[PDB]
């Protein structure tokens, strides 16, 4: 069904000789690259870290990412989760109500100490963790009930449970609360056709912050993103030239069908190569992911002989090297070679050399023929090493000076250097065929544009064009010269200047080879264009600035890999070609992966960005702090299939601390829902009172109260509790001010306890401000432990700032026996510590409002709607029935 | 069309003005036939496309096709003494959709 295999005459067609894909080569490629530092690390000695340099495979990595993308985020859920709690007394007229999510929250992580900023990082992150996954919810299906002529919310779906308060409390009071129930309606019940619920209920403003995010999210991503995606889709299938069924897709949508959509399709490329040290992974993930799978064709046996007649055959020059059969070695430097021939800067071949191996010296000779004609070292990119360009110009000029035919005239040049001599008859200069970086005399690009531009591609980071050897892969379909035509200006340079060297058969073989080669050429370049286009191809300007790296030694931030060979390969690999028989399998899946993993790194990105700045926000508690440890902190709570990616060349046990800062410090980002969600998670926690975390802890001696039992009745009815929480905080001309320092310092001097008792006496008040600390809530009925009423804000082992504090709330009972001055003992007994919080965490309230925390909308769609996913069908071969711009 | 939902109400009001519609500018073979009786209502009566609808994961796809094949028929009339003067009259007509 493809044009450009047709084949109408025999010249190309040839035995089958073996085969390989990407799946294989990529997994080849990385046991090459391993094996050599391997090899090197063992032959000498060598001062390092141990590190284990081992394989992976990828095809599971590829999956494991693959099937990331079918997770959801969000939860649908008939009710909200109880938000408020109420607590009774022996009073009948009063309560105190509790915000249960600061009770959550006090047990979300671990404790806050000194010395372990990596643990301080991991509840940190842990938190914001817990706010997002307990924000994203969407209700769905409550349940309602008829009353008066409308529709009335049922107490279970509002956010406030107080079913326990209901029988102690007297009738009028019953009365009031159940027509403020009664008093919630559902807006326009009465009309038909209403396609969705909206009332009024309680929640908590975390959590109502995250639900609101997600609901505009779910009602702004709609139809319009997907017609871009898909045409987006469309435009990359149009490059690389996929066929289409006769199926379309259509804009339709169902009145009953809601379109959840998290990924978008045209990623950003920067942020695929913003990660430290990652050429190597994005080099086996594209031939892992783009290259075709084909076989290796042997070119047609008549081309080197002709039978005249039965009895008389001509003989080819190289024909003891034709009958050679390769073995496992040379095979796979073969495979190497071709490798390094699809991928034109990024892998660089030399020469390879082993003392036990022998072999005739016609090989080098004419491998250094071959090199010449096959490799590219101009003035854009390069194929090779100068060291292995030198080989080559040495084996030419060997073979050139080895005469085993009538000898023919030369004259040798002042200099030294090879290929600096005048042959034959007509004075042909060898010179021009010698190596030189800065124009590429010697090779394939002699004369010719080997790198252009033709139009936008979809991927706006790979613009170029590769053209080797000046050939064209539309001359497959529409040739523009005849077949004795086809020619090139480096071929044609070295037939003449075989022909000069009185080596007529080998020119002739040559001449007879040559549309074989071009062949070849021409279909490379078609593998490099069209299906190898990715988001992992190296882009413009580090390919345009990877040659003058090369030739002044500079430093280079995509360092090429550097591949060994042997002389024969040359040989062998002159007298193969590929030809590519399907794609690859998971071709059409590619830009989800693609979208996958861009997603992942930036929302690691974004988190490690957020969690840099808390040692600058608050000093005394990071002291010992690294970038590596909220970079691990980080690590420790991410997916293991992108790391598994990102860690494909074991780049992790190398980066230092500027990679790392670096890499937080720049500005690309790749949109997603998952990102939309974790900002506004970040954002809601910046307020760290929000964490339950907080510095406002303070030191004064207070007497626990002991009231006059006159009249139990009364003092039922008033209610009554003790707690440490201030409600405001003390004046600041009564207050002294301490730092972790100051403490420090006299703690190891000896007099911290007799200053702090010398405060403590005046009846003032003190402040450990400046650390941050972790705070539990309790309740309790009778006289606590006397470890938390005498508790303090420090301890000893010397001593230890930061040390994890309760705040109680002392319930106060009595009963009809008790004397009226039954309590009051004839010593006090003394509190420390208090902790004040800008938050309405407990509060004593009357009956009359425990109705007055409804005060937030809901929105739930009806039971007749359906919530469905679309992610999963952004593949490539989908086309949509009306275009888009 | 299809994908506005207006392909087939866009045919029957073309067809209902009296009206012709072309598919395409493909060639097509033609079949000859002869018929000595009322033809099937495959030749007689047989649109020249395929319309389908299908629903996948929410999505709805369809599926236009065109004919490639056609016929040229011959319909002749025998008559019998007993026939009454109104005998080949119906209350309503038969319907032909192709012209060659």
């Amino acid at each position: 069904q493809r044009p450009e295999r047709i084949k109408t005459t025999p010249y190309l067609e040839g035995d089958v000789l073996s085969s390989d894909s990407g799946p294989l080569l990529s997994v080849f490629a990385l046991q090459e690259i391993m094996q050599k530092v391997r090899q090197v690390q063992a032959d000498y000695m060598t001062a390092t870290r141990e590190v284990d340099f081992t394989v992976p495979d990828v095809q599971k990595i590829l999956d494991d990412i693959k099937a990331l993308a079918a997770e959801q985020v969000y939860k649908i859920v008939k009710v909200p989760s109880i938000s408020f709690r109420h607590i009774v007394m022996q009073s009948r007229d009063r309560v105190l109500r509790v915000d249960t999510y600061y009770e959550e929250m006090s047990q979300v992580g671990d404790v806050i100490t000194e010395d372990e900023p990596e643990k301080f990082y991991s509840t940190i992150i842990k938190k914001v963790r817990f706010i997002r996954g307990k924000g994203s919810f969407i209700l769905h299906d409550i349940p309602t009930r008829d009353h008066r002529g409308m529709e009335v919310a049922e107490p279970e779906v509002l956010g406030v449970e107080f079913k326990n308060v209901l029988p102690v409390l007297t009738a009028e009071h019953r009365a009031m609360i159940q027509n403020a129930l009664d008093g919630s309606i559902i807006e326009n019940g009465n009309v038909a056709t209403r396609d969705v619920d909206v009332f009024i209920g309680a929640c908590s403003e975390p959590v109502y912050r995250i639900y609101n995010r997600l609901q505009g999210y779910i009602e702004a991503v709609q139809l319009q993103e997907l017609r871009n995606s898909i045409g987006w889709l469309e435009r990359l299938g149009h490059r690389k030239r996929i066929t289409y069924s006769q199926e379309v897709l259509t804009d339709f949508r169902r009145q009953d069908t809601i379109w959840v959509l998290a990924l978008q399709l045209p990623v950003n490329p920067q942020v695929v190569w913003d990660v430290p040290r990652s050429s190597i992974a994005n080099l086996i993930m594209n031939i892992a992911t783009c290259l075709p799978t084909g076989e290796y064709i042997a070119p047609n046996p008549r081309i080197s002989s002709i039978t005249l007649t039965q009895r008389i055959t001509t003989t080819g020059p190289f024909a003891i090297l034709t009958g050679s059969t390769p073995t496992a070695q040379q095979l796979n430097d073969v495979r190497k070679i071709y490798l390094a021939l699809m991928f034109p800067g990024q892998i660089i071949l030399d020469l390879k050399i082993d003392p036990g191996e022998r072999m005739d010296p016609a090989v080098r000779m004419v491998a250094g023929v071959v090199g010449h004609l096959l490799f590219t070292a101009g003035g854009r990119f390069t194929n090779l090493t100068q060291n292995m360009a030198r080989q080559l110009d040495i084996a030419l000029n060997d073979y050139l000076l080895y005469m085993y035919n009538t000898r023919v005239q030369v004259n040798y040049g002042p200099t030294g250097e090879p290929l600096d001599f005048q042959i034959g008859r007509n004075q042909y200069d060898c010179n021009v065929f010698r190596a030189d970086f800065a124009t590429g005399t010697g090779y394939n690009g002699w004369a010719t544009i080997d790198v252009e531009y033709r139009e936008p591609a979809p991927y706006v980071h790979a613009q170029r064009y590769i053209r080797y050897c000046g050939i064209d892969s539309r001359e497959l379909i529409n040739p523009t010269t005849y077949g004795i035509g086809m020619t090139y200006h480096c071929y044609n340079e070295m037939l003449r200047m075989l022909v000069a060297a009185g080596k007529d058969s080998e020119a002739a073989y040559f001449r007879s080879m040559l549309p074989f080669h071009m062949v070849r050429f021409a279909r490379i370049n078609q593998i490099i264009n069209e299906d190898l286009h990715s988001v992992f191809s190296l882009p413009d300007d580090m390919f345009n600035a990877l040659l003058p790296d090369l030739i002044a030694g500079a430093h280079q931030n995509a360092d090429p890999v550097v591949l060994d060979v042997s002389w024969i390969s040359l040989w062998f690999a002159f007298n193969r070609s590929f030809e590519p028989t399907h794609r690859n399998e998971m071709l059409e899946v590619a830009p989800l992966i693609e979208s996958v993993y861009a997603s992942e790194l930036s929302v690691m990105k974004v988190d490690m960005r957020h969690l840099s700045l808390m040692q600058r926000r608050f000093p005394d508690v990071l002291i010992q702090a690294r970038p590596s440890h909220f970079w691990k902190a980080v690590l420790n709570d991410s997916p293991e299939a992108v790391k598994a990616v990102m860690n494909l060349s074991h780049s992790h046990n190398f980066i230092n601390i500027r990679d790392m800062m670096r890499w937080v410090m720049l500005p690309s980002l790749q949109p997603s829902l998952k990102l939309a969600l974790e900002e506004e998670a970040w954002a809601a926690a910046n307020d760290f009172e929000d964490l339950m975390l907080t510095d406002q802890v303070y030191m004064h001696r207070d007497m626990l109260p002991e009231p006059r039992l006159d009249d139990i009745e009364r003092f039922r009815q008033e209610g009554f509790y003790y707690t440490n929480m201030l409600e405001a905080p003390p004046e600041i001309d009564r207050v002294v001010q301490y730092t972790y320092e100051i403490a420090r310092l006299q703690a190891n001097m000896g007099q911290f306890r007799a200053a702090l008792r010398r405060i403590m006496d005046d009846d003032d008040w003190v402040r450990f401000g400046g650390v941050l600390r972790t705070v539990r809530v309790k309740f309790y009925d009778a006289r606590p432990p006397d470890d938390v009423l005498q508790g303090l804000p420090f301890s000893y082992d010397t001593i230890k700032y930061a040390t994890e504090t309760t705040i109680f709330y002392l319930i106060y009972n009595v009963e009809f026996s008790n004397t009226p001055d039954s309590l009051v003992l004839i010593n006090p007994t003394y509190t420390m510590t208090k902790v004040f919080i800008n938050k309405r965490i407990v509060e004593r309230v009357r009956v009359g409002q425990i109705l007055a925390v409804l005060n937030r909308r809901f929105v739930a769609y009806k039971g007749k709607m359906r919530i469905m996913d679309i992610t999963q069908s952004l593949k490539m071969g989908t086309k949509l029935a009306a275009p888009t711009v | 069309q299809a994908n506005m939902g207006q392909f087939r109400a866009a045919l029957r009001r073309i067809m209902d003005d009296d009206d012709w519609v072309r598919f395409g500018g493909v060639l097509r073979t033609v079949r000859v036939k002869f018929y000595d009786a009322r033809p099937p209502d495959d030749v007689l009566q047989g649109l020249p496309f395929s319309y389908d609808t299908n629903e996948r994961g929410g999505l709805a796809y369809a599926t236009i096709k065109y004919a490639t094949e056609t016929t040229i028929f011959y319909l002749i009339y025998n008559v019998e003494f007993s026939n009454t003067p109104d005998s080949l009259v119906l209350i309503n007509p038969t319907y032909t959709m192709t012209k060659v």
